[PDB]
C-alpha cells in the first residue's frame, strides 16, 4: 500500500521531482535504466528507508494507457508504474490480478498528483496581467485536492483499516482471498476508478487540465522573453472545464459518500446551484 | 433444548424480537422515526431500501440496542412492501428481521407473517401518536409567534382544541396496547418458555402469545369491523395533519410577506385583509365539520366499545370516557 | 434527542446541582462523572458521554454576581459537571439589562452544546420567578431561544414564589416573568414555596431552614418527572410525546405536580392513585377542574391490576373535572432505578393541568394591583426608569395574563369551544 | 526538497528558537540534536541528518545588533541548532542600510546550506514587521531571494504589530515593509499582538508580561502549520499544494490563523470545525467574506464522520462566503505525534484567506497617512535622509498598499473577474 496507493509522500515527492524532466520525454527517448536508477536513489533518500521489502521495486511501462481498460508516444507522462516481484508462495494474494489492480488504481492516482504538482510549478511561473488566468487556476486545483483528499481519507485509508482487521480475524487462505480481492475490487468500485461510462468526464477534464497547464506556461516563458493567447484562452479553457465540471457532478449526482464531494465543491454556496437536471 | 439455548440462542432472538419488531425497546423506534421523517413523507416509489439501512445502522448506534450481541444486531433488516401506487414511504416500511437456520424452526413464515400483521398495527399506532405530537410540536411553535396578529388567535385556538382531543384517543389506546396486549401476553410467554423442558411446548405456546396478541389487539376477523372503524380515526389525525399544514402554510406566508412590505417601507396589505375576512369563514367551516366528523367517529365507536370481549374494551370505553364528557349525549 | 438544561439564577443553579447530583446517584455515576463500577438505562438524553466513561450532564450554569455558584465550584461534583460554560441586581429589569450585554456569549454556549449533541429537543430551564437576577434574565434568554430555534421547544421547571409575602417588588417581577413565560414558553411545570413547606412542616419538624431542605423535594419531582425518559419502555419515550397529553392549548400550559409517598423514606397501584389524588399529596397551595391527569407510577407494580386500578379509580370519582376537553387521565409505569434504597416499593408521581393555579396567578396580580395603585415601588432605580421610562410593558404584561386568567375559567366553562 | 527557515530580527528569533524547540521535542530529537532513546515521521524536510543522528535544523540565525542572539547561545539547544550560520537601529531605512554592507557574506550561508541540502524548495521567514533591526533587513533580504531563486519560494510568517499603538515610526516602517512583501513574497501568514494578547485575557490572567508567552501561541501555530509535511499523509505532502489552495490570486496571499482547542491544555470533527469557526478561535483582530478556507485536524478523528462533517458544516453555514473564486473549505487529517501529551485527543487548526486583514493594513496605513500629514516623525536622521531624499519610496509603498486595499474589496465585488 505504502508505494501503491501511495502512504508515504516523501517517496513520491522527491521521486517526482527528480524524475519529471526525464518523464517529459516520449517513449522510446528514454532509458528504463535510468528511471530504475533514479527509484532506488529517491527511495533509499526518502524516510521509507526502513521498510524492508523495499529493495525489489520493478518500474514497468504500460503501452495502451487507459485503452487497457475493459497516448503511445507519451513514457512518464501516461505510460508509467510500479511492478513488484513476489514471492512464489506469496503469489497467490499479490497475484498477476491483484497487482494489475494495485497498478490500474495506481496510475489513474498517478496523474492526480501530477495535475497537481503541474498546477503548483504552473503558479509559481509568476507566484494589465489579467487575473481571469489566476482565477482559473484555483477552480482547477480545488477540484483535483479536492477529489484527491475525498480519495485519500474516504476510501482508501479507511477500508484499509478494514481489511486489516479481517485478515486479522480470517480463519483460512480461502477467506483471506475472499477479503483481499473483496478489498481490492471494492475500493476500485468506490473509487471513481470504475464507472459503466469510464467516466470520461474525468478524462476530459484533466485533458484540458493538462491543455491549460501546458500552454499557460509555454506562453510565460514567452512573456519574460497578448490577450488572444492569454484571457481568450483563459475564458475559453473556463467555459470547458466549468461546463465538464458541472456535468460531471450532476452525474455523481444522479448516482444514488458519493455526491458529498459536490456538496463539498460547492460548500459556501457559489454556483450551489445552475441547471437542475429536469 | 440445552443446545438450541446456547449455541443459536432460541432465548436471546425471542427476547429481542419483542424489542425490536413488536416495538418494545421504543426509544429505538422514535429515533429511528426521528431521522426517518423526511424520506418516508417524500413518497417512497423514489426511495430504495440501501438508504433505510444505512440511517437504522446509526439509528442502532444512538439508542441503547447497540448493548446487545451482534448476531440479533445484525439479523434485523428493513422490508419494502408492495409498492402501493401513488403513495408515501410511511404507509409501504415495515422492519422483517429475517431469520434462516435453526432459530428459523421457532420463527417460520406463519410467524413473520402475523408479525408483519402486528408491525402492520402498531406502526399505524406509533406514527400517529407522533404525527399529533408533531401537530402539537407545530402548534405551539408557531403560535409563538403569531400572538401579535390576533385575527388568526381565535380561529388558532379552535385547531388547538380539536388537536389536543385527539391526544387523549391515542394516549389512552396506547397504554391499553402496551400493558394490556404486549406485557401480559409477554409475561406469560416468557414463563412459559422459560420452564419448559420440551421443545415442542416453546413452540406451541410462542404460537399462543401470537395468537393472543391478535385478539387483544383489534387485527383478528372479528374484530376487524371495531378496527374498520378505527381506521376512520387513524384516518382523521393525518387528514387534521393536512389541514393544520394548509392553515399554518399560508397564514405564515402573508406574514412573512408582511414582514418584507414593511421592509419595503424600511394598499397592498388591505388586499391581504380582504382575503383574509373572507378566508376565515371558509377555514373555521372546515373546521367546524372536521370536529363534527370526529365527533361522530369517536362516539359511535366509543359505544361500539361495549362489553364484547370484556377483559379489557369495555374497561378501554371507561378508560376513553373518563369524565363521562361522551355518554353524556356529548 | 438530548436535552439541556439551562440552570439560571442562584436558586434554579441550587435545584440544579441538586438535580443532577439526584441523577448522578440514581445512574451509574460516581462524584467524578465515571462509570460505577458496582454497575440498562437511556443515558443518552441527559449525560454527554465521554471517550474515558465521564458522562458529564449538559448543564448550562449561568451566574450572575455569583454568590452562590462559587459554593458548587468548591463540590466533589465540580468535575462531574464539566462542559466549562460558565460565564460572569434584585430587580427584573436589571436582570434584563445584565443579560443583554452578554447575550452572545452565553448564547455561543448554548450554541456548542447543541452543537456537540447529535440532536436536540429540549431547552429546559430551572428558572426562579422573582428571583432577582435569575427573573429578567431567563425572561430575556426565554424570548431569545424561541427565535433562533423555532422548531425546538423550552420546559421551565418554574419555582413560583409564594412565602406568605424579603424582597418587596415581588409582584412586579413575577407580573413581567407570566408575561414573556405565556407568550413564549411552550411548557411550565409550577412549583410553590408555600406548598413545599407547609408539606415540610407535615412529614417533618423543619421549618426554619426551608429552603435547603425542600431542594430536596423538588429534586424528586424534578427527577421522577423524566424518569420515563431516562429509562426504556413502551412509550414516553420522548418528552414532546409526553407533554402533548397534559398540554392541551398553550395558553394554559401550567401543570400542577404531586407525589404519592410524600414520606418516600406492599402498597398497591389503587393505593397509590387514590392516595394521590387526595389534596395533601398535591404540592401546589365558582366550580373548578382539572383538564387532564397523567400518572406515573415507579415500582413492584402488577400489571392486570393496573388498568383495573384505573376502573376502581373511575368509581371513586375523587378527581372531579368535567372541562372542555375530552381528556381521560393517564395511567403509566417507569422503571425504579437499582442501586438505591426502593423503601416504598410501589411510589408513584402525577403531573396535571388543573385551573386552581389560576387562583395563584391572581393573588400575584392582585398584589402588583394594589402596589401599582399606591405606587409605592416603582423602584424608579434610574435602570429602572431608563429601561422602562413609560412603565408599559408591566401594563401590557396585566392584560395578557389577566387574558390567562380569563381563558382559564372560560375553559371551566362549558363553553370553551368558542374563543377563550 | 528541504525547506531552509530564515529567521531574523530579535523577535523573529525568539519565535524561531521556541519552535526549533517544539520540533524538538515533537520529534524525536533530545536538546543535543541525537535521536532520542525512547523514539515514522519526515524530518528530511525540516531537519538536516547528520552522520551521528545529530538532527540539525535548517536554521539561519540573522542577528543585528544583537542581544537575545547571545541568550540563545547560552542555551541548552545550542548543540541543536549549530550550522555555524550567525553572521553579527530601530529604523526601517537603518537596517536597509546594515544589511546592504553585510548582504554577500550572509548570501553565502544561505547558499551553503542550499547546497548541503539535497533539495530546496522554500525559504521561510520568521519576519517581524516594523521590528526595527528585523524590518528592513527582512525587506531587502525578501528582494534578494527572489531575483536570486527565481523559481523557489518564500514564506513569511510575518508577525504584524498591533499593540493598541514604544515606536513612534512603526507606521512608516510597516508600510516599506508590506510593499516588499506584497511586490516579493510568495506567501504571508498573518498574526498580530493584540489578536493574540486578547486570547491571552482570555484563556489565563497573565497581561503584563504578555510577550513571553505569547511565544508559546505562535510556536504552536507555527508547528501546526507544518505537521502535514513533517508527517506522511496521503496529501499535502508537499508545501506549494498545501499553499496553492489557500492562495487564489497572487496579490491576496496573506493568510489568517486559527486553532480549535486554544486551551489545548470525545470532541468529534462536527464540534471542532464548529468551534473552529467561531470568531474567538479565531487569531486575528459593506459586506466582507472570505475567499478560501482550509482546516487541518490532528488527532483520533474517525473517517466517516468526517465528509458527513463536512456536510453538516454546510447546513450551518456559518463561514459564509461569497467571493469571486468557487474554492470549497477543505477538512484534511494529520498524525498526532508519540511522546507528548494527548490532551484533547482531537485538535485542529485553519489557514484561510479573509478580506478583513484589508482593515487591519488600513489601520496602519491611516495611522501612517496622519503621520504623513503632521510630518511629526520624518526621523530625518542624517541615515534615514541620505538613504531617502526624496522621501518617495514611502509613497511607492502607499500606492502599492492602496492597490492591496483596493484589490481586497473588488474581490468582494461580484466582478473580480474584471481587473483588480
Amino acid at each position: 500500500k505504502r508505494y501503491f496507493l501511495m502512504d508515504q509522500g516523501d517517496f513520491f515527492v522527491h521521486f517526482m521531482d527528480l524524475a519529471e524532466e526525464e518523464l517529459r520525454k516520449p517513449v522510446e527517448d528514454i532509458t528504463p535504466p535510468r528511471l530504475e536508477a533514479l527509484l532506488e536513489l529517491a527511495l533509499r533518500m526518502s524516510t521509507a528507508n526502513t521498510d524492508p521489502f523495499k529493495d525489489d521495486l520493478k518500474i514497468d511501462l504500460m503501452p495502451h494507457d487507459l485503452i487497457t481498460q475493459l497516448e503511445l508516444a507519451l513514457s512518464g507522462l501516461e505510460a508509467f508504474s510500479f511492478d513488484y516481484i513476489v514471492k512464489w508462495p506469496l503469489s497467490l494474494i499479490i497475484n498477476r490480478k491483484a497487482l494489475t489492480r494495485y497498478q490500474m488504481l495506481f496510475r489513474h492516482m498517478f496523474y492526480c498528483k501530477h495535475v497537481e504538482r503541474q498546477l503548483c510549478s504552473v503558479w509559481i511561473s509568476n507566484k494589465q496581467w489579467f487575473a481571469g488566468a489566476f482565477t482559473l487556476r484555483q477552480r482547477m486545483l480545488n477540484f483535483v485536492q479536492n477529489i484527491q483528499y475525498y480519495m485519500m481519507f474516504e476510501v482508501m485509508e479507511p477500508t484499509w483499516h478494514i481489511l486489516e482487521k479481517n485478515l486479522k480475524s480470517a480463519s483460512n487462505i480461502d477467506d483471506v482471498l475472499g477479503h483481499h480481492t473483496g478489498f481490492l475490487d471494492t475500493c476500485l468500485k468506490d473509487c471513481m476508478l470504475t464507472n459503466p461510462e469510464l467516466l470520461k468526464v474525468f478524462s476530459k477534464l484533466m485533458s484540458v487540465c493538462v491543455m491549460f497547464t501546458n500552454c499557460m506556461q509555454k506562453f510565460t516563458q514567452s512573456m519574460k522573453l497578448l490577450v488572444s493567447g492569454f484571457e481568450a484562452t483563459i475564458n475559453k479553457f473556463d467555459k470547458n472545464f466549468s461546463a465538464h465540471l458541472l456535468d460531471l457532478l450532476a452525474r455523481l449526482s444522479i448516482y444514488s459518500g458519493m455526491a458529498s464531494v459536490i456538496s463539498r465543491l460547492d460548500f459556501n454556496g457559489f454556483y450551489t446551484e445552475r441547471l437542475e437536471r429536469l | 433444548l440445552d443446545v438450541l439455548n446456547k449455541k443459536y440462542s432460541l432465548l436471546d432472538h425471542m427476547q429481542a424480537m419483542r424489542r425490536y419488531l413488536l416495538l418494545g425497546q421504543g426509544d429505538f423506534i422514535r429515533h429511528l422515526m426521528d431521522l426517518l421523517k423526511p424520506e418516508l413523507v417524500r413518497p417512497a416509489t423514489t426511495l430504495y431500501q440501501h438508504n433505510l439501512t444505512g440511517i437504522l445502522e446509526t439509528a442502532v448506534r444512538a439508542t441503547n440496542a447497540q448493548f446487545d450481541s451482534p448476531e440479533i444486531l445484525r439479523r434485523l433488516d428493513v422490508r419494502l412492501l408492495e409498492v402501493s401506487p401513488g403513495d408515501t414511504g410511511w404507509d409501504v416500511f415495515s422492519l422483517d428481521y429475517h431469520v434462516d437456520g435453526p432459530i428459523a424452526t421457532v420463527f417460520t413464515r406463519e410467524c413473520m407473517s402475523h408479525y408483519l400483521r402486528v408491525f402492520n398495527f402498531l406502526w399505524r399506532a406509533k406514527r400517529m401518536e407522533y404525527i399529533l405530537t408533531d401537530i402539537r410540536k407545530g402548534h405551539m411553535c408557531n403560535a409563538k409567534l403569531l400572538r401579535n396578529m390576533p385575527e388568526f388567535s381565535g380561529v388558532l385556538h379552535q385547531c388547538h382544541i380539536l388537536a389536543s382531543e385527539m391526544v387523549h384517543f391515542i394516549h389512552q389506546m396506547q397504554y391499553y396496547i402496551t400493558f394490556e396486549v404486549l406485557e401480559c401476553s409477554w409475561d406469560e410467554l416468557w414463563n412459559k418458555v422459560q420452564q419448559a423442558q420440551d421443545l415442542d411446548h416453546i413452540i406451541a405456546a410462542h404460537e399462543v402469545f401470537l395468537d393472543t396478541i391478535i385478539s387483544r389487539c383489534l387485527l383478528d376477523s372479528d374484530s376487524r369491523a371495531l378496527l374498520n372503524q378505527l381506521r376512520a380515526v387513524f384516518d382523521q389525525i393525518i387528514e387534521l395533519q393536512n389541514a393544520q399544514d394548509a392553515i399554518y402554510r399560508a397564514a405564515l406566508e402573508e406574514l412573512q410577506r408582511r414582514l418584507q412590505f414593511e421592509e419595503k417601507k424600511k394598499e397592498e396589505e388591505n388586499k391581504r385583509i380582504g382575503e383574509f375576512k373572507e378566508s376565515i369563514p371558509k377555514m373555521c367551516s372546515q373546521l367546524r365539520i372536521l370536529t363534527h366528523f370526529y365527533q361522530g367517529i369517536v362516539q359511535q365507536f366509543l359505544v361500539l366499545l361495549t362489553t364484547s370481549s370484556d377483559e379489557s374494551l369495555r374497561f378501554l370505553s371507561f378508560r376513553l370516557d373518563f369524565n363521562e364528557h361522551y355518554k353524556a349525549r356529548e | 434527542r438530548e436535552i439541556i438544561t439551562l440552570q439560571l439564577g442562584q436558586c434554579g443553579n441550587q435545584i440544579g446541582f441538586e438535580f443532577w447530583k439526584q441523577l448522578c446517584a440514581e445512574h451509574g455515576i460516581s462524584p467524578e462523572g465515571i462509570v460505577e463500577e458496582f454497575a440498562t438505562d437511556r443515558k443518552d438524553v441527559f449525560f454527554y458521554q465521554a471517550d474515558d466513561e465521564h458522562y458529564i450532564p449538559r448543564a448550562v450554569l449561568l451566574d450572575l454576581e455569583p454568590r452562590v455558584i462559587h459554593s458548587i465550584l468548591n463540590s466533589p461534583y465540580a468535575k462531574l459537571y464539566n462542559p466549562e460554560n460558565i460565564y460572569l441586581g434584585n430587580n427584573w429589569a436589571s436582570g434584563f439589562s445584565q443579560g443583554e450585554k452578554i447575550h452572545e456569549d452565553i448564547f455561543d454556549i448554548i450554541d456548542r452544546e447543541a452543537d456537540g449533541s447529535d440532536s436536540l429537543e429540549g431547552f429546559v430551564l430551572c428558572h426562579s420567578i422573582a428571583g432577582g437576577t435569575g427573573s429578567g434574565l431567563g425572561s430575556y434568554l426565554l424570548e431569545r431561544l424561541n427565535d433562533r430555534y423555532p422548531k425546538k421547544l423550552v420546559q421551565t421547571y418554574s419555582v413560583f414564589p409564594n412565602q406568605d409575602e424579603d424582597v418587596v417588588v415581588q409582584p412586579y417581577n413575577s407580573l413581567l416573568t407570566l408575561k414573556r413565560l405565556t407568550q413564549n414558553a411552550d411548557c411550565v411545570v409550577v412549583l410553590d414555596n408555600t406548598a413545599l413547606n407547609r408539606i415540610a412542616t407535615d412529614r417533618l419538624h423543619i421549618q426554619n431552614p426551608s429552603f435547603s431542605q425542600i431542594n430536596q423535594l423538588v429534586s424528586t419531582i424534578m427527577s421522577a418527572s423524566t424518569t420515563t425518559l431516562r429509562y426504556p419502555g413502551y412509550m414516553n419515550n420522548d418528552l414532546i410525546g409526553l407533554i402533548a397529553s397534559l398540554i392541551p392549548t398553550p395558553r394554559l400550559h401550567f401543570l400542577m405536580t404531586g407525589y404519592t409517598p410524600l414520606t418516600t423514606d406492599k402498597t398497591t397501584v389503587l393505593d397509590v392513585m387514590r392516595r394521590l389524588l387526595q389534596p395533601k399529596n398535591v404540592m401546589v397551595s365558582t366550580n373548578h377542574c382539572y383538564i387532564a391527569i397523567l400518572n406515573i407510577i415507579q415500582g413492584e407494580v402488577d400489571p392486570t391490576q393496573v388498568h383495573k386500578s384505573l376502573q376502581r379509580i373511575r368509581e371513586r370519582k375523587l378527581a372531579n373535572f368535567i372541562p372542555w376537553g375530552p381528556a381521560s387521565i393517564q395511567v403509566a409505569l417507569s422503571r425504579k432505578s437499582p442501586y438505591l434504597p426502593s423503601a416504598h416499593r410501589v411510589s408513584g408521581l402525577m403531573m396535571a393541568n388543573h385551573t386552581s393555579i389560576s387562583s395563584l396567578f391572581e393573588r400575584t396580580c392582585r398584589q402588583y394591583d394594589k402596589l401599582r395603585k399606591r405606587e409605592a415601588f416603582l423602584e424608579q432605580f434610574r435602570k429602572e426608569d431608563m429601561f422602562k421610562d413609560n412603565f408599559d410593558e408591566m401594563d401590557t404584561s396585566r392584560e395578557i395574563v389577566q387574558q390567562l386568567i380569563d381563558e382559564y375559567h372560560a375553559a371551566t366553562r362549558p363553553d370553551y369551544i368558542s374563543w377563550g
